[PDB]
């Protein structure tokens, strides 16, 4: 069997609401170790990196290692159905091709318990080796957020410039154009640049929108990124695991 | 436009 | 004449988002003894059956017994034109097919005067008998609600299974299937009045329709006996009640 | 050049709000005693009319009159970027077509600086001339939104009648028909929450709900709205922009 | 489906 | 409706 007990239901709900709307299906690699989910969005061009490690969840048990696959829009329509407060339980028969979620109202006398039907999905993953990054920034993931939906009102496409000083959001359209620099901060509304050199590189906004929908996961976001290599926005679930987001970016 | 399917594989 | 002045004027705002919703046309019974409103909607699946005791408002006059007949749509569009905190006044003409609503801003000296045709409409409605039933469940109107949508996201009907311990509601669907268990437990409270266990089908299409007389009520009750409808019963805090009749399945 | 710096940004973005929707193109009168729009909008039945006082900005350079020719959708697009506390700098290369915004975070880390293209706008700006009105209406701007729209539930044209007593606004409609009157206040505890009529005699006229809608979309820009009617001539729904300047809008009536 | 109708009449 | 066009000129 496997059966994992998360004590802060909502972290579950925040991230399929991250997910649910760049990836309809997806396969789920329960071990020891934790639940790891690596996804691309149907253009190939963004890749999402799920890792909640078992040590976060209030119990963890996983005798062999499963590949569950998920509609993960069924699954958000069911944790839907859980109150932010709930006590979220998952539980899978080995032996079987469905997934039951248990949400227990934190009290007593109410008791939500689902079950969804699981796919076979071929969990041909990707290699992402971790790097030194030639920029890194960490900034307060709401202000990421505000920058990329209003940058969405100007243009298609942002160029992401970083110096020591600070980091600059560019974008062109039709109607003119804008930029936003961020300077460097002397605990969580800080912004902070760890630069080995400069970096500029243009992303499609539409997808770094698509990201932000994280944004409650986290105080803070970091973005790493390196000449002509993808972006990794990286939004941290405390004290459990991480989601990062892959950007291939143009030219 | 490119792909992330550039960087990583199997 | 008829002419009924209500303090808290949101009572009949709250009513008439509840059933415009539900029911197009409407025949209002007036009489000494109150408001009484009992309509079907369209398909003859559920029963709405509104009362207002004459006593829970601040006037009540009332000559001979009227059946007014009023298009719910339209009165809804007119009651949005008055605040919460307004003191409203319902006066029809005996002699007239129009109906007058006054609301008066209890602070503002703002006055709002709205005056709306009535139809004929056969108030020759249904008999329903007061009835002991088998399980009735009395829990917070809230979460009644937060149980009825939730479901829909799963299926098309629920299943009502009703024990001493407690009661569960159960759905299957495409995606997957759900039970939701409340265990017995002022308004906060879950309670279970049972003479012997009842498990019953209903369509949630219609219960997501009742739940919009959630703000009516702290607390719903519901009533249910073998084979025979589900009574949706919010309480209008001493002034009257709002009673929902489902018929059952198979 | 011409240079404004406004501290409180948020009346820049209110006031976009108030117009965007009414007037696609405009085109903003720069000068010494500050900046001055008017235009009407496609229909040619309503009229905006704002002016913002040079003395009401922090920082007041302009050096010639300017014309500058905006599309007011791209510039509500902009203010959009500018958070509600940021402070909001205009500058025009005066020999240039763009215009731009500079919105500078009053806390910390950040600013935006945004630069917008210009358009040529040829605009026969009309004549109102100051008149001594017949009635003039004093109210809450809340409670004349609250009414405009309750009235669009019930009819397409609003009648506004109006005495020493109070003022009734009437609407007549397919479902039903309705009456709301204001009367005259006294015993307040608020001078913006007071409703008060300068009335030299009474008036009564229709005016279509369609746009005293569009005028509401400025209620957040004033504590009270003014109404000036006469006999046969246009209503004037004017909000007051705080120490800075004011907003009128103009509408025709009917018959 | 029953109509509500079928248990209660006029 | 008459408009505004024929209230104020040029």
């Amino acid at each position: 069997m496997f059966e994992a007990r998360l004590v802060q239901g909502s972290i579950l709900k925040k991230v399929l609401e991250a997910l649910k709307d760049l990836i309809n299906e997806a396969c789920w690699d329960i071990s020891s170790s934790g639940v790891n989910l690596q996804s691309m969005d149907s253009s190939h061009v963004s890749l999402v990196q799920l890792t909640l490690r078992s040590e976060g969840f209030d119990t963890y048990r996983c005798d062999r290692n499963l590949a569950m696959g998920v509609n993960l829009t069924s699954m958000s329509k069911i944790l839907k159905c859980a109150g932010n407060e709930d006590i979220i339980t998952l539980r899978a028969e080995d032996n079987a091709d469905t997934l039951a979620l248990v949400f227990e109202a934190p009290n007593q006398e109410k008791v939500s318990d689902y079950e969804m039907k699981l796919m076979d999905l071929d969990v041909e993953q990707l290699g992402i080796p971790e790097q030194e990054y030639s920029c890194v920034v960490k900034m307060p993931s709401g202000e990421f957020a505000r920058i990329c939906r209003d940058l969405s009102h100007i243009g298609d496409a942002v160029v992401i410039s970083c110096a020591k000083d600070g980091v600059k959001f560019s974008a062109s359209g039709e109607l003119g154009n804008g930029n936003i620099k961020l300077s460097q901060t002397s605990e969580e509304e800080a912004v902070t640049i760890e630069m080995n050199e400069p970096v500029q590189l243009t992303f499609a906004l539409r997808y770094l929108n698509f990201f932000t929908k994280a944004t409650p996961l986290s105080s803070t976001v970091t973005l790493s990124m390196s000449a002509d290599v993808p972006l990794v926005v990286e939004y941290k679930i405390a004290d459990m695991g991480h989601l990062k987001y892959y950007l291939a970016p143009k030219i | 436009q490119r792909r992330v399917t550039d960087f990583f594989a199997r």
